[PDB]
RNA sequence: GCAGGUGCGAAAGCAGGUCAUAGUGAUCCGGUGGUUCUGAAUGGAAGGGCCAUCGCUCAACGGAUAAAAGGUACUCCGGGGA
RNA sequence: ACCAUGCACCGAAGCUGCGGCAGCGACGCGCGUUGUUGGGUAGGGGAGCGUUCUGUAAGCCUGCGAAGGUGUGCUGU
RNA sequence: CGGCGAGCGAACGGGGAGCAGCCCAGAGCCUGAAUCAGUGUGUGUGUUAGUGGAAGCGUCUGGAAAGGCGCGCGAUACAGGGUGACAGCCCCGUACACAAAAAUGCACAUGCUGUGAGCUCGAUGAGUAGGGCGGGACACGUGGUAUCCUGUCUGAAUAUGGGGGGACCAUCCUCCAAGGCUAAAUACUCCUGACUGACCGAUAGUGAACCAGUACCGUGAGGGAAAGGCGAAAAGAACCCCGGCGAGGGGAGUGAAAAAGAACCUGAAACCGUGUACGUACAAGCAGUGGGAGCACGCUUAGGCGUGUGACUGCGUACCUUUUGUAUAAUGGGUCAGCGACUUAUAUUCUGUAGCAAGGUUAACCGAAUAGGGGAGCCGAAGGGAAACCGAGUCUUAACUGGGCGUU
């Protein structure tokens, strides 16, 4: 093998489109943009959204709710992620050691996603049903 | 990665120019012109194809007809007559022999009468 | 994996996953392609309509002279003019998984091995910093284009190696998927294999 | 340059668990005597944007 | 049809307006009541949300602004034999 | 010329014949078989030619004549 | 934030580069003690001229050798340039090793010198903070609008005091305005050197490869070109001839070449001629195409064929654009050559392809590193709800026989 011997895979290089360069190309003469009009013209075309003038459905329709700033701060954590805190115990401060939660995430809920094998020590942090009793079946322990 | 045109360029142009020979004026010296022409040259020589096919077979069929009046029949008995015979040679062997064998296209001119009544 | 010394005779016992792998051509491309667009400088521009030095007064009036209409000598129309869509300075360098470029050195040292291009010495070395000794030392092993990759880098072989064009000397982790494919053939000291080993996990 | 949401549109749809877009129905703002207790109850609900309308708010929210 | 509560009927039943089909106005911005859902250190509060409801001959009635008539023979450009 | 009856013939890039190319499908191992299809603007899909530049290339061709220019012949849809 | 339209668009917090702290508002005591500026002197590096710097011949082609072929040699030098074609060894360089009378940059060092360290006591920036009115700045358009600045009118506490924590109050926390100085990481390039380019190569690249901001235009501000190449070397054509002691040319000579002669490499096309073949003066139109005689020239079988022409004859109203539709008497093009229009950067989605896979991948930066480090982050494995919150469910409702969105 050498440097004039190495190949692509292939469909990996497909070719670009190229305008305007003759009949035979299929893209001669307007460039797929058909004929006259707004979208034929150069820097033409409208904003997103746009319905022509009409009401447009982002804005015939009404708005609604409010955003949670306590949202933003509360992580979930699945059963998957219950081993990798290297320690035993899982709280907010391990599973931020341990990258499973952003660093200003305030409150974190086990939830039954995944699967636990070892018995684990929660603490400080919400379970739910499932998960608590997935934790407890493997041995584990919740403290509040 | 400029890349200039002319060589290019020129290749094509002279390729048309050269299919342009022969032509008149501009035809044959000016490439606006003279690609025009040999595009229509090439349209025509399309149409020409099947038109040479119709026109060979009205020209057999002109001469067949004056043979077979020579022998005292028409054209459209004769080739009724040929047909009722199971005589299968076609129209350019039946010209080409009313003008080169005029005794053999009597003949056939002879069974297709017989064929006939 | 066994990989048989030229020098010294024995065997140096190898990873099967990093010098005895499948040549994956398609990865081995991607990444000498990236390696090749990462050497380039990408410097250059022409001038735009806005860049040509000249004034933006009309040509000629919109109407009435019986000439097509302009609007700026700069055109890109226009002898002179702009450059309609000129170049600027590129940054033509790409991304390169890690393992994607781990995958392909692999790959490119296990078919170096099954091209027999690909030698181990337990030494290589000169005793002086003199071209011409090592000119005899790699005509003594039949070697012209050569890359050779010892475990450290040496001044006296570095120095006499400099005005050979055939003959690069690397320390083992200055390899590049380029070099590896580019020269003949491939001399690497044990050293430099344990350490191409490691480096490649 | 990052794509600038329409601000409008993401206050008014959220994107549900297949890919799909919730919304408020419109006519459960004001005048309200009029209208049936059976209409309004059926407006309360928040429903699926449609096929043809997608695309637009696809458009109009990138970083849903 | 289901849940709750109701009217008329002895009962079977009927009733979620009117013989039916017109009697209407999106969204935004705000107003009023209810509801700790939220509450920028914390407790409150303001503001916001949610539920109910109110304010358009926006009648050019899918409503471009909260807010708008004319003249050009002094005229001008881009277009159409649409 | 017009009406009616009938048999002939002419007449298209329609149909058939002979040779060739290509798309798609069914059936057997890119090959074959077999069925069929191949007018086309806007336009969508597929596949290529050639130009300048970088590596391969301190290689290869070239004053026993390069590029460019101008003829000629062959050659591919 | 926003006619909640178009748009505008943070912070907290995290990873990096770099890091440095100090004086006055004053008196003791000490003293001059760090710093700090000029200024010495030295001492080192630079800078501004330089020096040395390896190694090749034969033979072939050729105008000429550096090319071919043969056999050598140097290389810490095979960067690059030149030389009659392409040179490691002909020349200039290059690696490497050296060099300064004089001037000067910086960095050390210790002499003169002013600025004055550490220390206790004490002091702690008022028409200022804050307010009313009008504006402006804050991502924040007055909004429920904190905070900053102030044109105008006012106006405190002052440390037991005061500012802020996004209306506002209480509590807690945190900081100390109304005096000032401060290197580094950051920005740029008129200008100098060296080096590099999947940058241009004379209509390109600077407007300008050339005596160009010139010629030229404009009252002026200002606008603003075109124009490169003989040859290796001028050896740039002695001399003779026609010509006006011309222009121009023919010889002669130089040269590899003058059909390289200065109107100079190559020398295309439009356009204009001279020569030869054939056709053309009874013939109607997009000038061709199908058929086709005759003539001329030429061909290895002596036969037809090849090349050129094209009488006569079937058919036949250019191209582009725009249109329902154009031979159209609708548009555009006098012709040629050269140039001239879907790009580039970033974000986002989909397809293909490659890697890895319930994981994937790093950014800045570090690093000589296209390596390696760096996981700050981002996307994905969970959804429902306006939200609190619950969670393979959830929301709706007093509650679902249920229903919406999800789960396989
Ligand atoms: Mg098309
Ligand atoms: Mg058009
Ligand atoms: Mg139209
Ligand atoms: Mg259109
Ligand atoms: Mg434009
Ligand atoms: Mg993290
Ligand atoms: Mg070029
Ligand atoms: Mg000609
Ligand atoms: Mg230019
Ligand atoms: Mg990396
Ligand atoms: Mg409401
Ligand atoms: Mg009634
Ligand atoms: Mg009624
Ligand atoms: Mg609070
Ligand atoms: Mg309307
Ligand atoms: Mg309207
Ligand atoms: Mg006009
Ligand atoms: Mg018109
Ligand atoms: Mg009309
Ligand atoms: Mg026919
Ligand atoms: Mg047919
Ligand atoms: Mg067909
Ligand atoms: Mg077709
Ligand atoms: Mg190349
Ligand atoms: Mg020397
Ligand atoms: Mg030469
Ligand atoms: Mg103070
Ligand atoms: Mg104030
Ligand atoms: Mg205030
Ligand atoms: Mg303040
Ligand atoms: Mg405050
Ligand atoms: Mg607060
Ligand atoms: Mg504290
Ligand atoms: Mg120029
Ligand atoms: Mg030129
Ligand atoms: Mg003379
Ligand atoms: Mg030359
Ligand atoms: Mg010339
Ligand atoms: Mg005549
Ligand atoms: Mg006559
Ligand atoms: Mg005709
Ligand atoms: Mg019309
Ligand atoms: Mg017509
Ligand atoms: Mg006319
Ligand atoms: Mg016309
Ligand atoms: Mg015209
Ligand atoms: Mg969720």
């Amino acid at each position: 093998m050498r440097l004039n011997t190495l190949s692509p895979a292939e469909g990996s290089k497909k070719a670009g489109k190229r305008l305007g360069r003759g009949i035979g190309s299929g893209l001669g003469k307007t460039g797929g943009r058909g004929h006259k009009g707004q979208k034929s013209r150069s820097g033409g075309g409208v904003r997103r959204g746009f319905e022509g003038g009409q009401m447009p459905l982002y804005r015939r329709l009404p708005k609604f709710g409010f955003t949670s700033r306590k949202a933003a701060i509360t992580a979930e954590i699945r059963l998957s992620d219950l081993a990798k805190v290297e320690g035993g115990v899982v709280d907010l401060n391990t599973l931020k050691a341990a990258n499973i939660i952003g660093i200003q995430i305030e409150f974190a809920k086990v939830i039954l996603a995944g699967e636990v094998t070892t018995p684990v020590t929660v603490r400080g942090l919400r379970v739910t049903k499932g998960a608590r009793a997935a934790i407890e079946a493997a041995g584990g322990k919740i403290e509040e | 990665a400029r890349v200039k045109r002319g060589v290019i360029a020129r290749a094509r142009h002279k390729k048309i120019l050269k299919q342009a020979k022969g032509y008149y004026g501009a035809r044959s010296r000016v490439y606006r012109v003279a690609f025009q022409a040999v595009i229509k040259a090439g349209q025509y020589a399309y149409r020409d194809r099947r038109q040479r096919k119709r026109q060979f077979r009205q020209l057999w069929i002109a001469r067949i007809n004056a043979a077979a009046r020579q022998n005292g029949i028409s054209y459209s008995k004769f080739i009724n007559g040929l047909k009722k015979a199971s005589v299968e040679i076609d129209r350019k062997i039946l010209a080409d022999i009313a003008v080169f064998d005029k005794v053999a296209f009597t003949a056939l001119v002879e069974k297709a009468k017989a064929a006939l009544a | 994996m066994e990989l048989v010394l030229k020098d010294a005779q024995s065997a140096l016992t190898v990873s099967e996953t990093t010098f005895g792998r499948d040549f994956n051509e398609a990865l081995v491309h991607q990444v000498v392609v990236a390696y090749a667009a990462g050497a380039r400088q990408g410097t250059r521009a022409q001038k735009t309509r806005a860049e040509v030095t000249g004034s933006g007064k009309k040509p000629w009036r919109q109407k009435g002279t019986g000439r097509a209409r302009s609007g700026s000598i700069k055109s890109p129309i226009w002898r002179s003019g702009g450059v309609t869509f000129a170049a600027r300075p590129q940054d033509h360098s790409q991304k390169v998984n890690k393992k994607m470029y781990r995958g392909a050195l692999k790959s490119i040292l296990s078919e170096l091995v099954r091209q027999d291009r690909l030698i181990v010495v337990e030494k290589f070395s000169v005793e002086a910093p003199k071209t011409k000794l090592l000119a005899q030392k790699l005509k003594d092993m039949a070697l012209e284009d050569v890359l050779i990759i010892t475990g450290e880098l040496d001044e006296n072989l570095f120095l006499a190696a400099r005005n050979l064009h055939k003959v690069d000397v690397r320390d083992a982790t200055g390899i590049d998927p380029v070099s590896l494919i580019a020269f003949d053939k491939v001399v690497m000291t044990a050293d430099a294999v344990k350490q191409v080993e490691e480096m490649l996990a | 340059p990052k794509i600038k949401t329409v601000r409008g549109a993401a206050k008014r749809f959220k994107k549900t668990g297949k890919g799909g877009f919730k919304h408020k129905h419109a006519n459960l703002r004001h005048i309200l005597t009029k209208k049936a207790t059976k209409r309004k109850r059926h407006l309360r609900p928040k429903a699926m944007v449609s096929k043809g309308d997608l695309g637009l708010v696809i458009a109009c929210l990138p970083y849903a």
